[PDB]
């Protein structure tokens, strides 16, 4: 009689939920924006090309200077390359090859990784000796670990496949925050660029946001149909995408709380791994399952360029801070750099 | 100024790539293995006889090294986790002896799924002495469980042990060609199941695997002339 | 908002019929294979049947194989299970699952015991 | 022995006809059977 | 469970309290963001040859 | 040189039957070659003696015996003669034939370099097809377009123009020395791929990473030490005029040891035949399946190791059996870089695989 009743008003606030959705929705966004012109043809073109790893990637991050970058691969090695003369800074072993997620600190003086191990190993770079070290090894996830980023030098929110997201402390080794209403297991996690909000999508085919300080859910979004691998915060911080594996990505408003915008196309049928912003936010980069790459006009919803470099799956994709350029992984273990 | 700059670097990449020769070289001499089990399958012996959320055996067979991995501490959604074992030699894939319906409906799902359709398995279906037990006792049938078995026939080419009475012969040849049937519906060339008939304490299983492990490099290598 | 709603079962004596619908709502309900699966009480759950995206694939468990008949419509985004002498052993929740992924062969985490794509199934019980 | 393998045919080949087109020797005189000869 | 659904009827109250803005408004506030940071886009306007560093 | 040989050999024939001789038509000695004693036979059957570059040993000398009197009587002189008219062996159909088989043999170098450069530049272009065998491969294709190089320039070359041979310098010694060594080369990195192959799929399949080091050194630098052996034995004992000679033992030292490793290249196939046989009935394939493939196996598997070398030690007697066996050769031979390159580079997944996509990207880009 209990679970019923609150069954029917659960699904009773839903309702209530849906019918202000749909009364908030006056306008369609492909009609604000049918008056503009089109953005055209464009084509990128590789000028780089990263060997030396011996098995497929699986994460990458720009550094804030955008000429230092951080790559996984499941050989169980971090490298880290200058993409303006390829060289190679750093080349990190790690202790659990079955790494799924790498990340770099804004300041450059840490670096971040995790796993099937469920636990988060952040590397000093700056080191007296100038050897690279473990500096904390996090510990308490029950599910392994599929994304992290850095707040500053001294706090990391990371997500696991216990359908939870954690906010922890360096130099003490606990979380301080520990964010739950997921069902399914978290696939990615993005900052906002006021770093108090992050957006996160869950295998549940659903994203939710985040407050970082109070540490609650204040807005769930919906529309997918299947587990979203992929969010990214755009340039403004009042939208998101995601891309999921219903070969559709989607963009969704914070103020309008509903989805704003679907980008596919009848010939895509595989799933999206990952999504990205530019500078403007008007060009959508995603990547794709059948070993290439989609760049799309956001505004308009309409495909503008198609990035063709690599032999397998696309697992991992980033555009700098002052996107000059984008940086694209795969797992025919080379990382491509486009522009 | 820029010279100095540029040939510490070039120092430091070539140093890097003398350890990444090194680690390739390495890396590339020892065979990984996926070790999965349906549940209360008896694994947990077998690798007894050679929190975190995996676990890592190495050992050594002929001069050759083999790195068996066992998820530990994760979730029983394995459709995201298991694609990073797309690349490795071969799952180890344990089955008890309705959970046998279960193990075959896992291993249907990991046949058919497109990242590790070019993966061979080999089968391991532990507790034969309990099979035969149940098998001998009587009390405990698979034709409610299985009703074709009522049909089913040993087949010609079956080589029962010495001793071992026709019943459990042909129920334990029926659990193999239950498992036989999903791998030979697919896989056309790109990957082959290798079933056994293991205990949980037999010392030739550690042989067993070297003996399939092999033979798929083999294949693998007729691959790549275009001779098989 | 992936939707899968239950409807039928009930209370009926042994050696009886029913029909257990699932009605589908949020996704494209063409490009999917759908499960029916069933929790004892007092066991784990256990998968019963499943049915291709187009029907012509159409799979069932051993204990059910010559009583049970799954069927789909695609027109009313719609699935049917036609259940058939029953007996006292069916009694059980019967949940409508969804593959997680489309255009996709194989089906996992469909048994879990946590699965965002499964609606809340309906009891049948079978006594006198 | 005369080189006969496989391996030797090319060989064998450019030789008859370095016989045939112009003989090593200056005069490249053919033999005789006709008459007045063995 | 039932703390399980109780927990659920909360977090949609607690969404369900919030202020939304027409979707017009935001479409004009993000297409305003993305004509004023089209010239700073090095992506969008292709940048001429030997001013970046990938050339 | 060839003409005091000749003259040498003669002399000693004469000498070696004087002895058989010193130890019914009566038995006289030939000019050329002897005819042995017999009881009133009819036409005799002796080989050709070939001590002239125009004679050959394939046709037959006749005569014979109290026909008319009690040996053949030459009309025209009154004396006693025997018949070598069979050996002249420059007829026109010879003539014809050989005509055929150097064009044909032009034409076939010609099409494996134009092969061998596209696919040698397929593999160099493309790094993502690199591999350990890729690398033999590629050495391989470099010693075909090299052989075949050095053949066509022989052939167009120096055999029509006979005043340079008259004249014998230096650099065509030195012209035929690297012929020699590149064809060497060229049948031990058939050796070498050989090898190859067995160690991958026969014998020790595990340990995939094997240091490449030794097989250069049998590619490349063994087969140095067996022609300059034969160069020095050209040097001291048979001297001929740009060493064009196929009328030596001495080549022995050259094309002896590679014909036996080419024989070890052939036990190898087998094996790896047996092998992938036996890969074959471990999964119950179709017994028709099952010959397809490993005839086809054992089809593209040919031209790769070098079979065909020890596959025709025998010419056969008969005219028309003779000249399928010369075309079928000599087709062999020639086409041998082009048939390896269609089939290991033209025909491979992989390589075709990258060639659309990259084909794809750049209409994509244009």
């Amino acid at each position: 009689s209990e679970l019923d009743q609150l069954r029917q008003e659960a699904e009773q606030l839903k309702n209530q939920i849906r019918d202000a959705r749909k009364a908030c929705a006056d306008a369609t966004l492909s009609q604000i924006t049918n008056n503009i012109d089109p953005v055209g043809r464009i084509q990128m073109r590789t000028r780089r090309t990263l060997r030396g790893h011996l098995a497929k990637i699986y994460a990458m991050h720009w550094g804030t200077d955008s000429r230092l970058l951080v790559s996984a691969s499941q050989d169980g090695k971090l490298i880290i390359w200058d993409s303006y003369t390829t060289n190679k800074v750093h080349a990190i072993p790690l202790r659990s090859s079955w790494v799924m997620t790498c990340a770099y600190a804004p300041s450059g003086n840490y670096v971040a990784c995790g796993g099937l191990d469920n636990i988060c190993s952040i590397y000093n770079l700056k080191t007296r000796e100038g050897n690279v070290r473990v500096s904390r090894e996090l510990a308490g996830h029950t599910g392994y670990l599929s994304c992290c980023r850095f707040l500053d030098d001294n706090q990391i929110v990371t997500s696991s496949g216990d359908t939870t997201c954690a906010l922890w402390d360096i130099e003490t080794g606990q979380q301080t925050t520990t964010f739950t209403g997921h069902t399914g297991d978290v696939m990615s996690l993005s900052l906002a660029p006021d770093t108090r909000l992050f957006v996160s999508g869950a295998c549940d085919a659903s994203a939710k946001l985040w407050d970082v300080r109070e540490g609650m859910c204040r807005q769930t979004f919906t529309g997918h149909e299947s587990d979203i691998n992929a969010i990214c915060f755009f340039p403004n911080g009042n939208a998101f995408a995601t891309g999921s594996d219903d070969a559709t990505c989607r963009l969704f408003d914070l103020r309008a709380d509903q989805e704003l915008m679907t980008y596919s196309h009848d010939n895509i049928i595989c799933g999206i791994t990952s999504v990205s912003f530019s500078k403007s936010g008007r060009l959508l980069l995603a990547g794709y399952d059948d070993f290439n790459c989609n760049v799309w006009d956001a505004l308009k919803a309409d495909r503008a360029g198609v990035l063709a470099g690599h032999d397998n799956r696309v697992s991992c994709l980033g555009v700098t801070d002052d996107g000059m350029a984008v940086a694209t992984g795969s797992w025919d273990s080379f990382l491509k750099i486009w522009n | 100024d820029q010279r100095n700059e540029e040939k510490a670097q070039r120092e430091a990449n070539k140093k890097i790539e003398k350890q990444l020769q090194k680690d390739k070289q390495v890396y590339r001499a020892t065979h990984r293995l996926l070790l999965l089990g349906a549940g209360e399958s008896g694994k947990n012996t077998i690798v007894k006889q050679m929190t975190s959320g995996i676990f890592e055996t190495k050992f050594q067979v002929d001069k050759v090294n083999f790195h068996m991995f066992d998820v530990g501490a994760q979730r029983d959604e394995r459709r995201k986790w298991i694609q990073c074992f797309n690349d490795v030699t071969a799952i180890i894939f344990v089955v008890a002896s309705n959970r046998l319906q279960a193990a075959l409906k896992l291993f249907d799902s990991i046949w058919n799924n497109k990242w590790l359709r070019d993966t061979s398995v080999i089968l391991f279906l532990n507790k034969q002495d309990l099979l035969a037990e149940k098998v001998l006792a009587g009390k405990s049938k698979i034709e409610d469980y299985f009703p074709e078995f009522a049909r089913y026939t040993t087949p010609e080419d079956a080589t029962p042990e010495p001793g071992e009475d026709p019943r459990v012969t042909r129920a334990k040849y029926f659990i193999r060609d239950e498992f036989l049937r999903i791998s030979t519906a697919s896989g056309d060339g790109r990957h082959y199941c290798y079933p056994h008939f293991t205990c949980s304490v037999d010392t030739e299983n550690i042989r067993r695997v070297f003996n399939d492990c092999r033979d798929i490099i083999q294949r693998m290598h007729l691959r790549q002339y275009e001779l098989l | 908002q992936v939707q899968l709603q239950e409807s039928g079962g009930g209370l009926v004596q042994p050696g009886g019929s029913l029909r257990l619908s699932c009605a589908a709502s949020g996704f494209t309900f063409s490009n999917y294979k759908m499960n029916w699966v069933r929790q004892a009480p007092g066991k784990g759950l256990e998968w019963v049947s499943d049915i291709s995206q187009s029907g012509a694939s159409i799979s069932y468990t051993g204990s059910v194989k010559g009583r049970f008949t799954i069927s789909r419509d695609n027109a009313k985004n719609t699935l049917y299970l036609q259940m058939n002498s029953l007996k006292p052993e069916d009694t059980a929740v019967y949940y409508c699952a969804r593959c997680p992924a489309p255009f996709t062969r194989d089906c996992f985490d469909v048994t879990s015991t946590t699965y965002a794509y499964r609606g809340q199934g309906t009891q049948v019980t079978v006594s006198s | 022995x005369k080189c006969n393998t496989a391996t030797c045919a090319t060989q064998r080949l450019a030789e008859f006809l370095r016989h045939s087109s112009n003989n090593f020797g200056p005069i490249l005189p053919p033999t005789n059977v006709g008459s007045n000869t063995p | 469970s039932i703390a399980q659904a109780r927990k659920l009827v909360e977090q949609l109250k607690m969404e369900a309290n919030i202020d939304r803005i027409k979707v017009s408004k935001a479409a004009a506030d993000l297409m305003a963001y993305c004509e004023a940071h089209a010239k700073e886009d090095p992506l969008l306007t292709p940048v001429p040859a030997s001013e970046n560093p990938f050339r | 040189f060839l003409y005091v040989v000749g003259r040498k050999k003669m002399m000693d024939a004469q000498y070696k039957c004087y002895d058989r001789m010193q130890q019914y038509c009566n038995r006289t000695w030939d000019g050329w070659l002897c005819w042995d004693d017999t009881p009133a036979g009819v036409l005799s059957y002796q080989f050709c003696p070939d001590y002239f570059p125009d004679f050959d040993p394939s046709e037959k000398v006749t005569k014979y015996c109290d026909e008319k009197g009690v040996w053949f009587k030459h009309p025209e002189n009154n004396r006693t003669w025997s018949n070598y008219t069979m050996c002249n062996a420059f007829t026109p159909e010879k003539l014809k034939n050989a005509y055929v088989l150097y064009y044909l043999a032009i034409v076939g170098h010609s099409l494996s370099i134009f092969t061998l450069v596209i696919s040698l530049g397929i593999f160099v272009f493309f790094r993502s097809l690199g591999c350990q065998r890729v690398t033999l491969h590629k050495n391989m294709f470099l010693t075909y377009i090299l052989n075949s190089m050095i053949i066509i320039i022989h052939l167009v070359e120096v055999v029509p123009n006979g005043e340079l041979v008259r004249r014998d310098p230096v650099s065509c010694k030195i012209l035929h020395f690297f012929h020699q060594y590149m064809m060497a080369c060229n049948y031990f990195w058939m050796l070498c791929e050989g090898i190859y192959l067995h160690t991958l799929i026969v014998v020790a399949v595990f340990t995939e990473k094997q240091r490449l080091r030794w097989y250069y050194l049998l590619g490349w630098g063994f087969p140095l030490v067996p022609t300059t052996i034969h160069a020095i034995t050209r040097a001291v004992y048979f001297n001929d005029n740009c060493w064009l000679s196929v009328e030596t033992h001495l080549l022995y030292i050259i094309h002896g040891p590679v014909m036996a490793a080419l024989v070890v290249n052939f036990f190898f196939l087998l094996n790896i035949v047996r092998v992938l046989v036996t890969k074959m009935r471990e999964t119950h394939e179709a017994e028709s399946h099952m010959y397809l493939k490993a005839v086809k196996a054992t089809m593209i598997l040919v031209p790769l190791l070098g079979i065909q070398f020890v596959v025709f030690p025998w010419r056969p007697s008969n005219k028309m059996l003779g000249k399928i066996y010369d075309y079928v050769m000599h087709s062999l031979i020639h086409f041998q870089g082009f048939f390896v390159a269609t089939i290991y580079c033209f025909c491979n997944n992989e390589v075709q695989t990258t060639v659309k996509r990259q084909w794809a990207q750049f209409k994509i880009q244009w």
